[PDB]
């Protein structure tokens, strides 16, 4: 009932900021570029330094013309609207945003530990305590997002950054949707798609709890529960609802996963009468202090190597391309609300 | 092994959304 009051306050704050988003809170020549941290079909993310303060940030730069070309207008505007409106310990903070003739810019706190993905593939797999530490943060994050009627829809280790204290930061919301009932879009990453998405059903927030099962499985095993050479063959396995577990999985872990990786929506944990508490109260989470996780007081099992501010060792190396700003304004009408 | 099958899948690297 402290959770009830907390979430109602959180929803009132979200909705005020959703209805009146912030705009145009810095400009490009306030920053020096340091390094490209990631590329993509219509954008890049760069490590930048704010000239006045010397603070480092991650700057996402989206080429408006490419956004239009790849049909990503709504997704791009939606991500920025979400980021400036949410507030939760495991969601990245949007510090500034602005646009010019060519690009949209979102400036976020720099998360120096990189994607969980790299750490998982390097180490092979996480122990169950290590996996549980990360899983608890996702459970709280989905409890928050779902209470705002936001379905996340692209959970995966790639989308989970690790901060300097070893805790998770979610940065991408390009597929999230505010949807109190059902929605229908085929979207996500093949390994993480819930069966009802593959089967072209109307679906709801229960897809996020299925994806948590896939994440917990892949963290604890080192590989996801359903894989194949091609996505079409991944989908056949997913909808079969046949899963095999490594022999080192505990009984508690297998029981939780049978209940998350549940094809039948009337039986999937997270979607039942008791909602999220079926997950929080499950034996695999018995040792979890949910409040201490929220308060970031639990000692993290893994701390990324960080040699100071602006260390980029946990990201891959990319070819540095120019940041061109056209003499002509591109796509002004499409992006007015950014 | 299951691990060997995962390597042979060719989907061990970063995965894009559909
Ligand atoms: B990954 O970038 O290697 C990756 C690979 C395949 C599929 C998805 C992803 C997830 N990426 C998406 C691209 C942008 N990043 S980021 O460059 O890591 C980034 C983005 C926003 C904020 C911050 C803050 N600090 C550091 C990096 C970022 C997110 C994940």
């Amino acid at each position: 009932e402290s959770v009830k009051e907390f979430l109602a306050k959180a929803k009132e704050e979200f909705l005020k900021k959703w209805e009146s988003p912030s705009q145009n809170t810095a400009q490009l020549d306030h920053f020096d570029r340091i390094k490209t941290l990631g590329t993509g079909s219509f954008g890049r993310v760069m490590l930048v330094k704010h000239k006045e303060t010397g603070n480092h940030y991650a700057m996402k730069i989206l080429d408006k013309q490419k956004v239009v070309k790849l049909k990503q207008i709504e997704h791009t505007l939606n991500e920025k609207r979400i980021l400036q409106a949410v507030n939760f310990p495991f969601l990245v903070k949007l510090e500034f945003s602005f646009k010019d003739n060519s690009n949209l810019y979102m400036v976020m706190e720099y998360v120096p530990g990189g994607e969980m993905f790299s750490h998982l593939r390097r180490i092979g797999r996480f122990s169950e305590p290590h996996a549980r530490f990360y899983a608890a943060q996702i459970v709280l994050t989905f409890e928050y997002l779902h209470s705002l009627d936001l379905i996340y829809r692209d959970l995966k280790p790639e989308n989970l950054l690790i901060d300097q204290q070893g805790y998770i930061q979610v940065t991408d919301f390009g597929f999230a949707k505010r949807v109190k009932g059902r929605t229908w879009t085929l979207c996500g990453t093949p390994e993480y798609l819930a069966p009802e998405i593959i089967l072209s059903k109307g679906y709801n927030k229960a897809v996020d709890w299925w994806a948590l099962g896939v994440l917990i499985y892949e963290m604890a095993a080192g590989y996801p529960p359903f894989f194949a050479d091609q996505p079409i063959q991944i989908y056949e396995k997913i909808v079969s609802g046949k899963v095999r577990f490594p022999s080192h999985f505990s009984s508690d872990l297998k029981d939780l996963l049978r209940n998350l990786l549940q094809v039948d929506l009337t039986k999937r944990f997270g979607n039942l009468k008791n909602g999220v508490n079926d997950i929080k109260n499950h034996k695999w989470f018995a040792t979890t202090d949910w409040i201490a996780i929220y308060q970031r007081k639990v000692e993290a099992p893994f701390i990324p190597k960080f040699k100071g501010p602006g260390d980029t060792s946990n990201f891959d190396d990319y070819e540095e391309e120019e940041i061109r700003v056209s003499i002509n304004e591109k796509c002004g009408k499409e992006f007015t609300e950014f | 092994t299951t691990y060997a099958d995962f390597i042979a899948s060719g989907r061990t690297g970063k995965r894009n959304a559909i």
